[PDB]
């Protein structure tokens, strides 16, 4: 799950889609990169964006959602994972990811690209790097029979990560600020 | 805190609600009864035009969107009660701002504002609507405007409302 | 464009009708609201109406991707050069909808500061009364423009239509000479 | 001066600038006078504000600076003498008892018939601390439209001095850059001056046209 | 140095610049090093054109600057005209109550537009649609009351253009009932959203000292913690009779201003509920026939027009009534010579009106100190030093309406 | 300090940021155009 | 020797008549003969100037569907070596836009025959 979440965030970033949407940023850069482009050149930029969306959604389906394997309600059906049905399952999962894309676009404002980079380097990269070590240690331990240690370490690591990420989101990004002093211009008496 | 994700609930929930869009043009939405739509020149029940050509509507227009010229109601050709009628009446709808001061100005209720609003053209001139376009359609019991007043009636009777088809 | 080099006949007629159908849909407006009429365009996009139902949801921020320039507001003197620049920086085919009385003819503001009609600086395809025009009126004007686009000719038909429209327009008397019934 | 400020003289009944639609009514002569100096017991807090202003300013300086005091419709307008405007503005802003920290802008008005005082600039000042409001009125001749810019005292006057210069030509000397803000820098004339024509065009109609309202008759 | 600095026109034609605002930004990389504002791309000469139309025609002009606050413009104009006339105490209580109700619904509408356009400028695509849904409810109410969706000329010197329709009160009650629920949707999208806060919090900072120096007002000023509101200080239209709290915040940044607007919408809903309670049957226009607008609009099968009763009175029975109708409609009232300054609390701050009458039937000089015009002077302070993205948020927080800016 | 610095001059045929605004005396306003730009247009 | 060809663009036939009346077959006996090409629609004027062979274009700033100033700006931005453009302005305050149109000369309505003739001579000389 940690790797899945990091990959999801990072692919939404990769496809230049909201809430990242930074290269285009209609509200800030008019048309962003594809300004000065018209006709099928702009059309091909958008086509590339959507094909990349499909590619990353399919890759997410492959790695994390069992690829084309039938989901649980249909997994019990005989032959669901055979014939052409796997195509249906893969399409369904890809389109759930597309739905997630559209949902994010509808719901979230777009970040400042510096804020996105701060997210990537102060949260995503550290979280994924720690998760790799945690997964490696856990797998090595269970391979060597120390299952209880593996489970304890996994739970403790995820708890610590969710605590520290919350600290970053609320403590480092403190919701408090200092006051201000007066200057040349006369100022009214504050409440 | 799930509160920070509250927005996702709003959009998702609104997915399963029926869209609130009005179905214009096939099923146009209901405009307010008091809406300031197209001006309309009304007739008396006998068919005579109400517009006496006083130009008060044009007087009060802040955009000079009404041009009116009066003429005498000669006995041979009478269009409205009294001795004046609006011979030429044009509204430049590319200058009209729908303020409604014209209908407030009119002393005969000759000028009203219907709820009809659809208006557009590719030519500037075509939106200068003359008397022919603005006159209300001739209803049942109304005669052609060029006719004498109702028998045994006078302008005062028309204004007091004592006239019938 | 090679579509213009296509010879007349069923081929050119079908190209014209397909192009008209395609262009009436996806008629992306330019993100170019002015004055109070811009609020009415936004309302037209708002949920109560839906500009999107006509394929016009994408308000192209850049003029390059914009097909329709809904002026939608009063054009001040200082703004006319900017409006013309935006219109030029759009690419063919281009259409201009003079939304509101100010955009169409200067409206109530018959004075120095206003241009007295968008058409003074860019060709206007549809004039839309109102101050502002309620969103249904905007949709009506947009559908009228759709009808105009659908019948838009191409190539040799375009040239012949231009010549015929010229021949017709050369004869129409000016509005000042329509003295019907004036004393 | 002490008499009320005559801004225009209208001749003839019915507010008609022209000769008269009906004979015999054009002989009335009524000067249109804006209110003159108010008798000293100003109502409300105006009396206190003027007492404090006269205390902070020296009697000589107060006499030199305050040309008139007009309490009209329970609103206080200090007709301040030009040149002294920065001094009185500083006094009003800085003095603890006056403390008019918030200048709301600068409005230009033109009185072409007001000899030597054609151009007026109005400074609506508000003191949030004391919750008080006043206006300063500074008059400049059309021939010498210069006025001291209050930019040092009230920075907000920028874009208001610029706007009023654009629309009236009042030269707020000392302003960091008194460039046109509304009109193009290439524009000729100052639109809101009364002598500047409205610049409209006739409204077209089938067979006719209506000239702009400034050309047509009026009975102001 | 110069080699590392671009200068770019945020320009009139830009999604966040409301089409007619020209932010000229000197940027080092993407940090706004310097800011200038080309203004007047939406100038209209409304102030001069007013001078050639009588009173009660200038209402139609003033309502078309700051077009997002039409009722505030109209109320300021009419308060000024009445003050020159000296009839501010003669306005019927019903007229004042309706004026307050309409200004508060208009505040809700204007804040909705501000939040919608700000969210869209900041990528909150659904914010615009939800805000405009609520605004469309409010505009249905306005259309029913006045017959126009926008640029209403409903408030007239001495009262209102016409009395409320029978169903208007029920529609306004339905608003008071549903509007907070709908506003909950828009608040959920933005209020506590992490991205929204990150995008607005700490952006466009402007201390109280800056607000005073530049004469800023409205949500920008009250984001500094100063509870200054012309409705409480210098009350007008009988605002003194309503129990409402002046919304203020201490963040001094864009998020503080956004929260102030959100809370002002709820305060306006409370004030409208109070207006509904206080609303009583009675005249909506001064009783003085020498000044009262003579028209009496009513509906019929033909449409909206002068009521048949008024037509009968003026064309059949009353010679004095006919003369008064003719004169007050045509050339209008003549205001005694004078010079007045009247201020209201428009959604963007102190909307001031300096109005001068030379005794004639036309306003000698009408000038609007539109709060947007002064607020835009804060762009240099609120944008310089931040990124262009932060500049977008700061400008949206200023919430300028270029119609009121240029006029 | 010059609030927002004066906007660059807007002339017919010239409205770029390089153009200098016109002072009442007819001279170009130095503050109107950023110093980095070469005075021209 | 070549007849100077002048393009007269105006939706109003009376403005074209006035232009073609102030100017004649010869502006002066020292000048070459003048031939007039009347155009009522902006597309037609643009097509004509695309074909070139014009020595002067008179564009009515008051043209209804597409004003003359817009056409002047368009032609100077689209036709290389386009002829000098004379614009007819419907009001004094349009002068600013007349400058923006980059028209070599501007003549206010109503068209003074002598002023128009003098401007045309100055542009052709
Ligand atoms: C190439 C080829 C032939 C291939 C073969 C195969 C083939 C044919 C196709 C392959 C696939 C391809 C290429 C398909 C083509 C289509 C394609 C590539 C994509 C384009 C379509 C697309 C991207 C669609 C989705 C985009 C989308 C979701 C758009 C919606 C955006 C929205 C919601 C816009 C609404 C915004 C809005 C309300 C605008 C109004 C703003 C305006 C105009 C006013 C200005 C204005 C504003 C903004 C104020 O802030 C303001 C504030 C206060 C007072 C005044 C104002 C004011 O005046
Ligand atoms: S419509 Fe009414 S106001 Fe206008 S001329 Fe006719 S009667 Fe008079
Ligand atoms: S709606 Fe107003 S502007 Fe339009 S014609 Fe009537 S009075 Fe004139
Ligand atoms: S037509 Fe009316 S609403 Fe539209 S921009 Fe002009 S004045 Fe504003």
């Amino acid at each position: 799950l940690p790797s899945f979440l990091v990959y999801v965030v990072s692919m939404v970033g990769e496809t230049n889609r909201a809430p990242f949407d930074l290269p285009e940023a209609e509200g800030e850069l008019v048309g962003g990169f594809h300004t000065e482009y018209s006709s099928l050149k702009f059309a091909m930029f958008m086509l590339a964006e959507y094909v990349n969306m499909t590619t990353v959604s399919a890759l997410a389906t492959t790695m994390f959602l069992g690829g084309w394997h039938a989901p649980f309600p249909f997994n019990l059906i005989d032959g669901a994972n055979s014939g052409w049905w796997p195509l249906l399952w893969f399409t369904a999962k890809v389109w759930t990811f597309m739905f997630l894309y559209f949902w994010l676009r509808a719901t979230l404002p777009r970040l400042r690209y510096d804020q996105f980079m701060a997210l990537g380097w102060k949260v995503l990269i550290p979280v994924s790097l720690l998760w790799i070590m945690v997964v490696a240690i856990t797998r090595s331990l269970r391979q060597h029979g120390e299952g209880t240690w593996a489970a304890w370490l996994l739970t403790a690591a995820v708890v610590v990560v969710v605590a520290l990420i919350w600290g970053l989101a609320t403590s480092l990004r403190r919701r408090t600020v200092q006051p201000p002093p007066p200057q040349s211009t006369g100022a009214y008496p504050v409440p | 805190f799930l509160d920070a994700l509250a927005g996702f609930a709003v959009t998702l929930g609104s997915m399963f609600k029926k869209p609130i869009t009005e179905g214009y043009p096939e099923k146009p939405g209901p405009v307010a009864p008091r809406y300031h739509g197209r001006h309309q020149l009304n007739r008396y029940p006998d068919g005579l035009e109400k517009c006496i050509g006083c130009e008060l509507c044009a007087w009060a227009c802040p955009a000079d969107a009404i041009y009116v010229e009066g003429a005498d109601n000669t006995a041979d050709e009478r269009y409205s009660p009294g001795e004046r009628y609006g011979r030429v009446y044009q509204i430049n709808y590319l200058r009209c701002i729908g303020c409604g001061l014209c209908i407030e100005a009119c002393p005969t209720r000759a000028l009203t504002m219907t709820t009809e609003y659809e208006m557009a053209d590719d030519n500037r001139a075509d939106l200068i609507w003359g008397k022919d376009k603005l006159l209300a359609p001739l209803q049942e019991g109304m005669q052609a405007p060029p006719h004498d007043m109702a028998p045994g009636k006078t302008d005062d009777d028309y204004y007091l409302g004592n006239v019938t088809p | 464009g090679l579509e213009e080099r296509l010879p007349g006949g069923i081929l050119l007629s079908t190209v014209e009708t397909v192009a008209g159908y395609v262009r009436k849909g996806s008629l992306w407006p330019a993100t170019f609201g002015l004055a109070c009429c811009a609020i009415e365009m936004m309302s037209t996009a708002g949920p109560r109406f839906d500009i999107a139902r006509f394929g016009m949801e994408r308000f192209s921020a850049t003029p390059r991707q914009a097909d329709l320039m809904i002026v939608a507001g009063r054009v001040s003197q200082k703004m006319a050069p900017v409006l013309r620049q935006i219109y030029d920086q759009m690419v063919e085919p281009k259409w201009v909808l003079a939304m509101g009385v100010c955009a169409s003819s200067g409206g109530m503001f018959n004075n120095y500061a206003v241009v007295q009609g968008v058409d003074h600086v860019v060709p206007v395809d549809i004039y839309l009364p109102g101050c502002p025009p309620r969103p249904e009126m905007l949709l009506h004007a947009i559908l009228k423009l759709h009808d105009k686009i659908q019948q838009m000719p191409l190539g040799v038909n375009r040239e012949e239509a231009i010549r015929e429209a010229e021949q017709a327009a050369l004869a129409v008397p000016p509005t000042i000479e329509l003295k019907g019934l004036l004393r | 001066g002490d008499e009320p400020e005559i801004i225009a003289v209208r001749r003839g009944m019915f507010g008609n600038r022209d000769t008269g639609d009906t004979s015999g009514y054009g002989r009335l002569v009524r000067p249109v006078a804006l209110p003159g100096s108010t008798p000293r017991p100003y109502g409300g807090y105006f009396d206190a504000v003027m007492d404090r202003l006269a205390e902070v300013l020296g009697e000589e300086r107060y006499a030199m600076s305050i040309e008139r005091v007009v309490v009209y419709r329970d609103q206080l307008t200090i007709e301040v003498s030009r040149v002294q405007l920065p001094a009185v503005a500083s006094v009003l802003r800085d003095d603890p008892d006056l403390r008019f920290e918030l200048c709301l802008g600068v409005s230009g008005v033109h009185y072409p018939e007001d000899t030597g005082r054609e151009l007026h600039a109005v400074y609506p000042l508000m003191s949030i601390t004391h919750n008080r409001r006043i206006q300063l009125e500074v008059a400049a001749p059309d021939a010498d439209p210069h006025i001291p810019s209050l930019y040092a005292v009230y920075p907000t006057t920028d874009w208001h001095e610029r706007e009023t210069y654009d629309f009236f030509g009042i030269i707020f000397d000392g302003h960091p850059s008194l460039t046109r803000i509304e009109m193009p820098d290439d524009w000729e004339g100052h639109p809101q001056r009364k002598d500047y024509p409205l610049g409209g065009i006739p409204v077209e109609y089938h067979g006719a046209q209506i000239p702009p309202p400034d050309q047509r008759r009026s009975y102001s | 140095q110069a080699g590392e600095r671009i200068v770019v026109n945020m320009g009139p034609q830009h999604p966040s610049t409301h089409g007619v605002l020209r932010l000229i930004l000197e940027i080092e990389g993407e940090i706004i090093t310097e800011a200038r504002c080309g203004i007047g791309y939406l100038h209209t000469g409304i102030e001069k054109n007013l001078e050639y139309r009588n009173w009660t025609q200038g209402v139609t002009f003033v309502t078309r600057m700051d077009y997002l606050s039409p009722f505030f413009n109209e109320t300021a104009y009419c308060l000024g005209v009445e003050k020159l006339l000296g009839i501010t105490d003669d306005i019927p209580e019903r007229a004042s109550v309706i004026r307050v109700m309409l200004m508060e619904l208009n505040r809700i509408s204007s804040h909705l537009v501000a939040l919608a356009t700000g969210g869209m400028e900041l990528g909150a695509m659904s914010a615009m649609f939800y805000g405009f849904r609520e605004r469309e409810e409010i505009l249905r109410v306005f259309e029913s009351i006045t017959g126009l969706r926008m640029n209403h000329a409903y408030i007239r010197p001495g009262g209102l253009a016409a009395d409320l329709p029978d169903d208007a009160i029920t529609q306004v009650r339905r608003l008071v009932e549903i509007l907070p629920k709908r506003l909950k949707d828009l608040e959920d999208l933005l209020n506590e959203n992490y991205i929204w806060k990150a995008r607005t919090v700490g952006v466009g900072y402007l201390d109280l000292t800056g607000c005073m120096a530049l004469g800023i007002t409205g949500p920008i000023l009250r984001s500094t913690g100063l509870p200054h509101d012309l409705r409480k200080a210098q009350p007008y239209c009988g605002y003194e009779n309503y129990e409402f709290d002046v919304i203020t915040d201490d963040r001094c940044d864009s998020y503080g201003r956004y929260i102030i607007r959100v809370k002002e919408m709820h305060e306006s809903v409370k004030i409208v509920e109070q207006c509904l309670a206080r609303l009583k049957p009675g005249p909506v226009m001064i009783s003085d026939k020498k000044l009262a607008w003579p028209a009496d609009l009513k509906l019929g099968p033909d449409g909206l027009g002068n009521s048949p009763e008024h037509i009968a009175k003026i064309m059949g029975r009353s010679m004095e009534g006919l003369i008064h109708h003719f004169k007050l409609v045509t050339e209008g009232i003549r205001v005694p010579p004078g010079q007045v300054y009247v201020a209201v609390e428009s959604p963007r701050g102190e909307l001031g009106v300096h109005m001068v009458s030379d005794g004639g039937t036309r306003p000698y000089r009408v000038h609007y100190r539109d709060p947007s015009f002064t607020n835009l002077q804060a762009v240099a302070a609120t944008c310089e030093g931040g990124m262009v993205a932060d500049a977008i948020a700061a400008v949206a927080s200023i919430d300028p309406v270029m119609g009121g800016v240029d006029r | 300090h010059p609030t927002p610095l004066p906007n660059p001059g807007v002339y017919a045929r010239h409205n770029s940021v390089d153009v200098p605004a016109r002072l009442p005396d007819g001279s170009e306003s130095p503050l109107s155009v950023s110093t980095i730009l070469p005075h021209r247009t | 020797s070549a007849p100077l060809r002048i393009l007269v663009y105006s939706d109003n036939p009376r403005t074209r008549e006035q232009v073609r009346l102030a100017l004649g077959k010869r502006i002066h006996p020292e000048l070459p003969e003048i031939e007039y090409v009347d155009v009522a629609t902006a597309p037609m004027a643009i097509s004509q100037m695309d074909a070139g062979g014009f020595d002067l274009a008179i564009l009515d700033g008051e043209a209804t569907p597409a004003g003359g100033m817009g056409v002047a700006k368009q032609v100077k931005d689209e036709i290389d070596d386009c002829p000098p453009i004379l614009v007819l302005t419907g009001r004094a305050d349009d002068a600013w836009l007349a400058k923006w149109s980059r028209a070599e000369a501007a003549v206010p309505h109503p068209i003074d025959p002598i002023r128009l003739s003098d401007a045309v001579v100055s542009l052709l000389r």
